[PDB]
């Protein structure tokens, strides 16, 4: 696999995990993101790395902190971002 | 306004909700991975999703799929997405478009044989659909093997009107075997379910050469599951899967709601728990 | 030729996965006497039996390769299985 060496999974739960599984099957490093209320969710332990995202934010708002996520994406060295479904999956501003 | 930021079409009678999965590369190659039947819904919320749709004629299926392809080709669509359709008799009609992976993408994976999410990643790296590594065949070469049913075990309790129960899962024992896939969500022994996010514990899909075969495997699996600490929607799903109209394969959006029996649940005693109640009681 | 096993084998799973045919269900139908190609049994005519994909099976065991594969014993304090597309698990003494 060519120009993606590492990927960020801009989601939680079932869908987050499925992506990680895909990446790992393709030798691609994976990065997870978890809200304060999701320090426990096991999707965060299933990645190669993980960072808290929605700091002080309301729990749903936390996975939509677009800007934060990019900073996290940039600091991680993430070549790409997979938004899964729901949350920022369809959000234009983020896509742009 | 309450649901979204912002604040009309001809109503339809007893339609069948059909979606088509689409994959397109950066190199203008677009393919469809056939339909999925999400007609089983509660208050217009998807509950049990099945693919392929048994009750339509192949001629029709291809028409719908080709319709979806034509649309996504028209937009030069890239990566994975889904075109939804409503279907009555032999007339179908566009409904919406989802430019993303869908929850129910598993079943399509199971009948086509194509790993969608792996493909998503290859496409974002730009490879062509039909590259050696990506290994998606030419459309003519894409066929259906069997059928697959997916149901999502959640903490919605049907006695409490599907209020997502919360708490710690003291016991979580999953199932497996031939034609069973599990996609785990917040579903391991230790976990606590918060109410903040959605209720989903694990996605349970089963496959068979014939849908009648898959339904059997789904039945067994649902019974086999042992989850304790929280209420779940299993007893609801069992009733819908047991229902003979479901096994027929002819149902419509109005199939739930129209049938109240599904909401009546067997009054099951576990002799076992009550035995521990006694033993624990006299012990303290 | 080398041998013949008149039974289910451990590795029958993979054949199930490529053919699409539930072997053990079939075993039970046959013992009840139904014909292979009955409606209920739903095994197709040979000409109609094909290969979808390929499947690999491996058996996780307590044989420890550092200790020359002496089956380790004890209590399993943590067992976390996997899943996803194209994964089947047949559980043994594994909870």
């Amino acid at each position: 696999m060519n120009r993606i060496k590492k990927v960020l999974v801009a989601n939680r739960g079932e869908i987050a995990i499925r992506v990680m599984r895909a990446c790992t099957e393709l030798k691609i490093k994976t990065v997870a993101i978890y809200s304060q209320e999701d320090t426990g969710s096991f999707h965060r332990y299933k990645s190669d790395e993980a960072y808290l995202v929605g700091a002080g934010k309301k729990p749903i708002d936390a996975y939509l902190d677009i800007e934060n996520i990019i900073e996290i994406a940039k600091e991680s060295g993430a070549d790409a971002i997979h938004p899964g479904y729901g949350f920022l999956s369809e959000n234009i501003e983020f896509a742009r | 306004k309450a649901a979204f930021g912002n604040d009309v079409e001809k109503c339809v009678m007893n339609p069948k909700h059909i979606e088509v999965q689409i994959l397109g590369d950066t190199h203008g190659n677009i393919v469809h991975l056939f339909e999925r039947d999400c007609s089983i819904q509660r208050r217009h919320q998807k509950v049990v999703e099945v693919a392929p749709c048994n009750a339509i004629t192949s001629e029709l299926r291809n028409r719908i799929c080709d319709a979806a392809v034509k649309l996504m080709k028209n937009v030069d669509y890239i990566n994975a997405g889904t075109v939804e359709f409503l279907v009555e008799g032999d007339d179908f009609y566009f409904i919406e478009v989802n430019p993303r992976v869908q929850v129910e993408h598993t079943i399509t994976e199971m009948i086509t044989g194509i790993d969608i999410v792996q493909s998503q990643l290859f496409i974002a790296d730009g490879y062509a659909l039909h590259d050696q590594l990506v290994a998606i065949p030419k459309q003519e070469d894409i066929h259906i093997h069997g059928s697959a049913i997916q149901s999502r075990i959640t903490t919605e309790d049907p006695l409490n009107n599907f209020m997502p129960d919360t708490g710690r899962v003291d016991t979580y024992r999953s199932t497996g075997g031939f034609g069973v896939r599990l996609d785990a969500g917040n579903g391991f022994q230790g976990t606590v379910v918060t109410p903040f996010y959605d209720s989903l514990l694990v996605k349970l899909c089963t496959w068979g050469m014939t849908f009648e075969q898959a339904t059997r495997k789904m039945r067994r699996n649902l019974i086999e599951f042992r989850i304790r600490g929280v209420k779940t929607n299993i007893p609801f799903l069992l009733n819908v899967v047991r229902h003979p109209d479901f096994a027929s394969g002819n149902y419509n959006t109005s199939f739930i709601d129209t049938t109240p029996e599904l909401f009546k649940f067997p009054h099951i005693r576990d002799r076992g728990t009550k035995t521990l109640r006694y033993i624990g009681n006299v012990t303290v």
